């Protein structure tokens, strides 16, 4: 039913719709605060070897 | 206090066991051990009424407690066997949360 | 024990035991009149109780001071109160009752407001002027009840004395707890017998229907009444809607310190919001786990559609991140010594992290239990408060900013640096347009626009015939009329035959005053205004109009907030508090009035409104030039409703309840019951908060967070608001929830904002929604108990109420309250079984002759009160979801007619005659006995009758018909157009229904609507009492001919519909499992979803559905003549004495002729209608998807429907969803079985009724 | 409103409904062009004084040009399956040469 | 028959031609919105061929 | 969720019922194809997920 | 006693109800 | 067949429901 049945807003444009919709995702930064965890698992496993 | 009762209420409502089982089934091992017209068997709950009612003459249906649990047993059948609340959880489980 | 001596059969009689049977109904209808206030003392004495229930009560409540030091005299002679304790303190005290008091001729023991006092204060002495203004108001205080007070508690202990009782579905016994167990009996126990005390007599107050009597012992104060209507408030509820006990033993103890106070109703409002503010404004505050609704707005931004798109899980993100609350509510607590209660409150919502059942359960019930009592003050505390209030403007519009006069209306500058110029492009650009259209020169829309405020409730013309006599004209008084000077049909009619410019004076005139109580709040005064004011104001209603509907289109209840409650879209309530006060001729109205009389200039240029010529006034606009300048009709409408703006309302005030007290005095407050009042205010609200967004905003913020935020919000897409308030909905970006320290400082620049020009932002920012007073959190809807108490009814005037019919209309309302409102079913019904059973007999007292009086137990089930047991059949077995009326009965009488057919030869009734329904049976010798008949037609017979009609001369009765239908019908046309419409159905299509709605019924209509509050006192209601006792006396021998053109008809339910909704997710306050039948039938069916007011607009065919007359009746009249026959020019002269241009009517009666109606609307043939049970139920789906026809044993030949007349499909549509909704448990797909007829049979007596409506 | 009073023709209320009888269809169908006609246009007078102005309009050409709303298209770009939206372009196809 | 035949032909046909917007899409922005969303992820993508 | 709230494309199946309301259909045959999508379409718990 | 489908109509012996 | 007819016999022991017929009652 939503292959079937889908809209886009009557007046929209793409650039201003992404633009508006993607800026609080790279607000946060979350994403950073991973690799130092990564750095740590790997650390663990080459000195518990 | 009051979640205990709810709790209570939720398996009652949800809770016939009609609990899927896998195994060959057997003649010995059925839900319906001995239906009340004719005995017989026929493995599940909702084929137990259906042959409990079946019997009784279409013009003679009269709502009773056991024609509304017919429809309860049913109901929560076809709700228990969608997909998307047969895999679900409200909460973490310590390995999905890390 | 000495209860269950008499109620031996009857209690377990209603609990599903035995059945229920007219034998032990008019048995214990007997007991239900046969009482004395004694006979129910030694009951609550009787119950012994377990000491949960006990609890120290102060000695501080019995022992009050005296009243004198409370009042005094103004310097104009008018008695108001002394204040102590704040301006807010203007109420009613709590003392010293037994002292102003005179006993009773034949009750020694009760008594009266001595007659002394009041002969001294009707002389004008202070002190018994004083003392007659607090006796008066401590019985209106004492007056505000339905029904007598004991008899509400007795019908309490006559249900609630069964015990726990058996869930059909859950197969067990319910844990309510018993009777024994709760605070609030104890406490009215306890206090009634501490204020009896030695006297025999054991009430502490007798209610006459006129005033209350009282009780002369020395302890007694005037705080009792309404406490006392509190705590059988509070005992009543926790047997039925399932409270804990600790919640109610907190709500008796608020009610004792309320008591213990020095005003009862003062303490009331000033702790009005202690139970909302711990529980459901400072919900969860960190959790884990839950479900909530996952709802889409579907995107033109102006139709409100939506989509359940599912359920979907909660994390630790979507904890509530609004700002803190404890620091105030313990401030507030603190304030009043209840720093207990809100200690306790905070502590057991501290516990809960989990969004379930058990937690909104828990909302609902700490809701429910703040007091539900109506408060009450005399109207010069009304008037001499409410109305000295007046807006202060820091920023005001500068000098510089207007031009010169024009007539005695300002220009706002173009170059202008106030904020007022967006205000006055929008009034402008709506006037324009306006005024551009051809619509508003229509004669029928100006005739819709007379005909829209001329309403029965229409007063205060009180001095405008004084002051139109002088001015010296000549008005007709009409002697020799039934009707009452004081309406607005009279008044119009005195009106109806003179020019603009000699009533053109009669617009300064002053208004009467009306008053309506309320729920927790200050009593509400209502206002009419007469008859050219409301005719002047024209242009500002319509120009609000066509704001509301075409430029920013806010909204003209509950899936809005249940999408702006869902967790990640946050949400900022905006109330607007003296919202009425707050729009005056400084800011607002002349700004207003300037742009509406600037922007009609162009397409309304020489062309006269109604009634209203053209004139002239002289300019000075531009500061060279003086001339004058030629004026249109509603330019020159505007001129004169200027002069009336900008000088202010002066108000008559007349009260009963204190003598001495009458004044006029001047206020600027806007008035409440206008022609323009609600568009206003939300074309006012929409308008400013544009503004604010697109401009204000942004010049006063440097931060980029909060900026963004304001670019994205618009009133078009976040922002809806109705009268005054609304709520502004924060959608939730990609990252989640918005930041909540950017959205707090957005509110205090709202605030700040709102701080400039007069109004004052009352904002509260929770993580809830309040809309129309309906408060959602995480997307589920919960019911306010303490809005709708059972004891409690508004009485304004001091005058006598109704008589008997109309107490026993009001509890179908009570029962009806509680099925919109989450209720176990298992002790609300009983109790309602209890209550109406209570009601039903009255022993007249007419002279030398003993009559009784009662209704049989079926009709209280024709008019919505389900059975519990039906002559053998399974206890507990019919839903409150049934129609009520013939539908309802057709449906559980159908389900049950096998084993109802069976029990009739139990107790043999056997004839040879075999009918298709019931065969063996007959059925007139078991319900002719039974009553069945004679309270089905019992039933039927109308309530509440009365006709005056004090023989009218018929010169002067036609000389006002004539001036009513010369004032509502002024053009011509319109006339012409009627008599033709008259002439042609008269011709053709008179004579199958003899019964026109025509325009014409409009001036008799209205003649009699003058006199249906005429209140005459004794020969119709000895006529109502005879048409009772004939139709009693009667043995009919069927039902009606639709029930008996149903019964033919049969169906068949199986394989249980699929689930519409999650089973776990928490959609309403009080159904869940616990809830059988309502929670199982909502997941059955699902919720609503759409907005439901635009779906019974689409159903109607009027063009817009405005004639000030029934558009109900005209769409059944043409549905009628359409199924019947009745050539087409029928339906065109049917539609031509509504009034059409000859050729739009002859189009639309083509039309409908052919075009396939939808389900809903076919009910009109048939006078069915949707019970408002299922307007929170989605029925759409079900009608389209799962009451189909041909059912699946495939042809039965009584199931063929001929390709004409195939209404029938849509009628039999709600016969089997009808018999769908009555069954307890889930909704069944239901296929038709046989008819015994056929098609045509059933279409030939269908229209064999409908030659006879 | 000035040739309101100088032309002859006034509507005749009549001429559409008393066509669409000459033609006619089986009540078996739920489709009907005849109520399609009668539901997608409304006389009522209110037509007849825009005709007015349409026709005042020939005479300003230079300083306003008549268009027609947006309103009247079908909203969709239409559908040739749909009788709706073919009744839709039949109407714009005889009102765009005025 | 006949009647059933040629209106379950045309209600094929017509739902072959509805006006839907999911396959456009599906085509054409949601691959965009994908590539977006993915290195924003707590868990990366993990794919076989 | 995340999708849900970047995608501008929206579910809206009225749209296969306004098309559904141009195929003729006579009352007399027993069966619908027409009506046979509008019940089966809709899903299960009704969720779009 | 039984009794009919159509009309509901109970009655006592078995040759009776056919 | 249909079997149930008016019998004697009420009060089932759970649920405190008295009713129509024995055949009814079991
Ligand atoms: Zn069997
Ligand atoms: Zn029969």
């Amino acid at each position: 039913v939503a292959l079937l049945s889908g809209k886009y807003p009557p007046d929209l444009v793409t650039n201003v719709w992404y633009a508006d919709a993607i800026y609080p995702m790279y607000a946060d930064t979350e994403v950073f605060s991973n690799l130092q965890r990564d750095v740590i698992t790997c650390e663990a496993v080459q000195t518990l070897v | 206090p009051m979640s205990t009762r709810i709790a209570e209420a939720t398996s009652a409502i949800v809770s016939k066991h009609p609990a899927r089982v896998g195994l060959p089934p057997t003649a010995s091992s059925g839900h319906g051990y001995q239906c009340h017209v004719c005995s017989a068997v026929l493995f599940s709950p909702l084929d137990l009424d259906a042959h409990v009612a079946s019997h009784g003459l279409h013009g003679n249906m009269t709502l009773t407690s056991s024609e509304i649990q017919r429809h309860i047993t049913e109901f929560i059948s076809s709700w228990q066997n969608h997909p998307i609340v047969q895999v679900s959880a409200d909460v973490e489980n310590r390995k999905t949360a890390q | 024990s000495m209860i269950l001596t008499q109620f031996g059969p009857f209690i377990e009689s209603i609990s599903g035991i035995t059945d229920q049977s007219n034998d032990v109904f008019e048995n214990a209808a007997k007991a239900f009149s046969m009482f004395t206030r004694s006979d129910v003392y030694k009951a609550l004495d009787e119950i012994p109780f377990s000491e949960d229930a006990m609890l120290p009560i102060p000695p501080t409540i019995y022992t009050k001071p005296s009243h004198d030091s409370y009042y005094y005299i103004d310097a104009l002679n008018r008695v108001r109160r002394k204040t102590y304790q704040g301006p807010d303190d203007v109420y009613v005290p709590n003392c010293s009752i037994v002292e102003l008091l005179e006993p009773h001729e034949t009750l020694t023991s009760y008594g009266r407001l001595s007659e002394a006092i009041e002969n001294r204060a009707k002389d004008g002495d202070s002190q018994a002027r004083i003392a007659t203004t607090y006796g008066r108001i401590a019985e209106s205080q004492a007056r505000q009840i339905k029904a007598p007070l004991e008899k509400f508690v007795l019908a309490l202990l006559v249900a609630e004395a069964g015990g726990s009782l058996y869930d059909p579905v859950l197969q067990k016994y319910d844990e309510i707890p018993g009777l024994s167990h709760n605070c609030p009996l104890w406490c009215f126990r306890e206090i009634c017998r501490h204020i009896s005390g030695p006297l025999p007599d054991r009430a502490p107050y007798l209610y006459l229907s006129a005033g209350v009597f009282w009780l002369m012992s020395p302890r007694m104060t005037s705080a009792i009444p309404p406490l006392l209507s509190d705590l059988v408030n509070l005992a009543i509820l926790q047997q039925t809607a399932g409270l804990d006990p600790s919640l109610v033993r907190l709500g008796v103890q608020i009610c004792l310190h309320a008591a213990a106070s020095s005003s009862y109703a003062w303490f009331i409002l000033k702790t009005k919001s202690i139970f909302p503010q711990n529980t459901l404004h400072s919900m969860y505050e960190s959790l884990e786990g839950g479900y909530c609704p996952n709802l889409e707005w579907l995107e033109p931004r102006s139709d409100y559609k939506f989509m359940y798109m599912g359920a979907m899980p909660l994390s630790t993100k979507y904890a509530r991140s609004a700002p803190s609350n404890d620091k105030k509510a313990r401030e507030l607590g603190e304030k009043y010594g209840l720093s207990s209660v809100v200690s306790e409150l905070r502590r057991r919502t501290k516990t809960y992290s989990k969004h379930d059942f058990t937690s909104v359960r828990y909302i609902r019930d700490a809701m429910a239990c703040t007091s539900g009592i109506f408060l009450v003050r005399t109207p010069t505390e009304t008037v001499l408060q409410e109305y000295t209030q007046s807006p202060e403007i820091k920023v005001p519009i500068p000098q510089k900013d207007w031009t010169g006069p024009i007539g005695e209306i300002r220009i706002l500058k173009d170059t202008t640096s106030s904020i007022a110029r967006y205000l006055y492009r929008t009034w402008y650009l709506a006037a324009a347009r306006m005024a551009a259209q051809p619509r508003t020169w229509d004669p029928l829309f100006q005739a819709i626009m007379r005909s829209q405020y001329v309403t029965a409730r229409g007063g205060s013309g009180a001095t405008l015939r004084e002051s139109l006599y002088a001015i010296n004209v000549s008005l007709p008084d009409f002697k020799g009329l039934p009707v009452k000077a004081a309406t607005k049909i009279f008044q119009a009619a005195q009106l109806a035959n003179l020019p603009f410019s000699h009533t053109s004076v009669a617009i300064l005139a002053d208004t009467s005053m009306g008053l309506r109580n309320q729920v927790q709040r200050r009593p509400r005064s209502i206002m009419p205004l007469n008859v050219p004011q409301q005719q002047v104001s024209a242009p500002h209603t319509l120009t609000a109009d066509y704001i509301n509907y075409h430029m920013n289109l806010s909204t003209t209840v509950i899936p809005l907030g249940v999408y702006a409650s869902s967790p990640p879209n946050q949400s900022i309530n905006i109330d607007i508090s003296a919202c009425d006060a707050s729009i005056t001729w400084d800011f607002f109205l002349s700004v207003i009035m300037a742009a509406i009389h600037e922007g009609v200039a162009s397409s309304s240029i020489g062309k006269p409104f109604m009634g209203v010529p053209a004139s002239i006034v002289n300019d000075e606009s531009v500061v060279g030039v003086r001339a004058a300048r030629p004026i249109s009709g509603m330019q020159n409408m505007i001129q004169h409703l200027s002069k009336l703006y900008k000088r202010g309302f002066s108000y008559r005030v007349n009260d009963s309840f204190s003598p001495g007290n009458d004044f006029t005095h001047m206020t600027t407050t806007f008035p409440s019951g206008s022609t323009a009042t609600s568009t206003e205010h939300t074309a006012n609200n929409s308008t400013m908060m544009e503004t604010f967004l697109t401009v204000w905003g942004p010049e006063h913020t440097d931060d980029p967070d909060v900026l963004r935020l304001m670019k994205s919000l618009t009133i078009q897409r976040n922002y809806v608001c109705q009268g005054d308030d609304g709520l502004m909905i924060i959608d939730g970006n990609t990252a989640g929830k918005v930041n909540s320290e950017t959205i707090q400082k957005m509110l205090e620049l709202i605030s700040k904002y709102g701080e400039e020009f007069g109004w004052k932002y009352d904002i509260a920012y929770d993580g809830t929604a309040e809309y129309l007073k309906l408060y959602f959190i995480f997307g589920c809807r919960i019911p306010n108990l303490s809005r709708h108490p059972i004891v409690g009814k508004e009485r304004a005037n001091s005058s006598a109420e109704e008589p008997w019919p109309a107490i026993l209309d009001q509890i179908m309302g009570i029962f009806f309250n509680g099925v919109h409102d989450g209720l176990q079913w298992q002790r609300w019904i009983r109790y309602s079984w209890a209550l109406c059973c209570a009601f039903s007999r009255q022993r007249t007292m007419t002279g030398e002759s003993v009559g009784y009086l009662q209704y049989p137990m079926w009709s209280f089930v024709y008019w919505g009160l389900p059975l519990v047991k039906v002559f053998g059949s399974d206890p507990w077995i019919f839903s409150w979801y049934m129609p009520t009326g013939d539908l309802g009965m057709y449906s559980w009488i159908s389900l049950i007619r096998p084993l109802m057919t069976r029990w009739m030869v139990a107790n043999g009734y056997v004839t040879d005659k075999c009918s298709p329904v019931f065969g063996n049976a007959d059925y007139r010798k078991c319900f002719n006995e039974l009553k069945l008949y004679q309270g089905y037609y019992m039933a039927q017979l109308p309530r509440n009758p009365k006709k005056s009609g004090r023989a009218a001369p018929r010169e002067v009765r036609e000389q006002f018909t004539q001036a009513l239908s010369d004032y509502l019908m002024q053009n011509p046309e319109l006339k012409s157009r009627v008599l033709r419409g008259r002439s042609e159905w008269e011709k053709y299509g008179a004579g199958i229904i003899h019964n026109p709605p025509s325009l014409f019924d409009v001036p008799h209509k209205w003649y009699q609507g003058a006199q249906e509050a005429a209140t005459a006192t004794r020969e119709e209601l000895a006529e109502m009492d005879e048409t009772l006792m004939r139709a009693r006396k009667h043995s009919y021998s069927s039902f009606s001919k639709l029930l008996e053109a149903y019964l033919l008809v049969k169906w068949r339910m199986c394989e249980a519909r699929e689930p519409s909704v999650d089973l776990r997710l928490p959609l309403c306050a009080g159904i869940d499992p616990l809830n059988s039948d309502p929670f199982l039938k909502m997941v059955s069916v699902g919720p609503m979803l759409q907005s439901t007011r635009k779906y019974f607009a689409q159903t109607l065919f009027m063009a817009k559905t405005v004639s000030g007359l029934d558009v109900n009746a005209i769409d059944s009249a043409l549905l009628r003549l359409r199924t019947l026959g009745a050539d087409k020019k029928a339906l065109t002269a049917q539609l031509l004495m509504v009034g059409l241009q000859e050729s739009e009517a002859d189009a639309l009666a083509g039309k409908i002729m052919l075009q396939d109606v939808n389900t809903v609307q076919l009910a009109r043939v048939v006078n069915l209608a949707v019970p408002d049970t299922w307007m929170s139920l989605d029925f759409d789906t079900m009608f389209k998807h799962h009451v189909k026809l041909l059912p699946k044993d495939g042809r039965h030949l009584n199931t063929d429907i001929p390709p004409r007349m195939g209404w029938l499909r849509a009628i039999l549509r709600f016969l089997g969803a009808g018999m769908a909704m009555t069954a307890t448990g889930v909704a069944v797909d239901i296929y038709l079985e046989d008819i015994h007829g056929g098609g045509r049979s059933l279409g030939q007596r269908f229209m064999t009724w409908m030659r006879q409506e | 409103v000035l040739l309101q009073r100088i032309s002859p023709l006034q509507i005749d209320p009549t001429i559409i409904s008393n066509t669409m009888s000459t033609v006619s269809e089986s009540t078996t169908q739920t489709l009907s062009p005849a109520s399609s006609i009668l539901g997608k246009l409304r006389p009522s007078n209110s037509d007849f004084s825009s005709f007015r102005v349409a026709l005042a309009g020939w005479l300003y050409n230079g300083v306003v040009t008549t268009v027609i709303d947006d309103s009247s298209y079908p909203k969709d770009g239409g559908s040739v399956t749909s009788l709706e939206n073919l009744w839709d372009f039949f109407i714009l196809a005889l009102a765009l040469p005025l | 028959t006949q009647s059933l035949v040629s209106s379950m032909r045309g209600t094929l046909g017509k739902l072959k031609l509805i006006k839907s917007m999911t396959p456009m899409y599906l085509q054409q922005l949601a691959p965009v919105e994908l590539a977006v969303i993915a290195p924003m992820l707590p868990f990366p993508p993990f794919q076989v061929p």
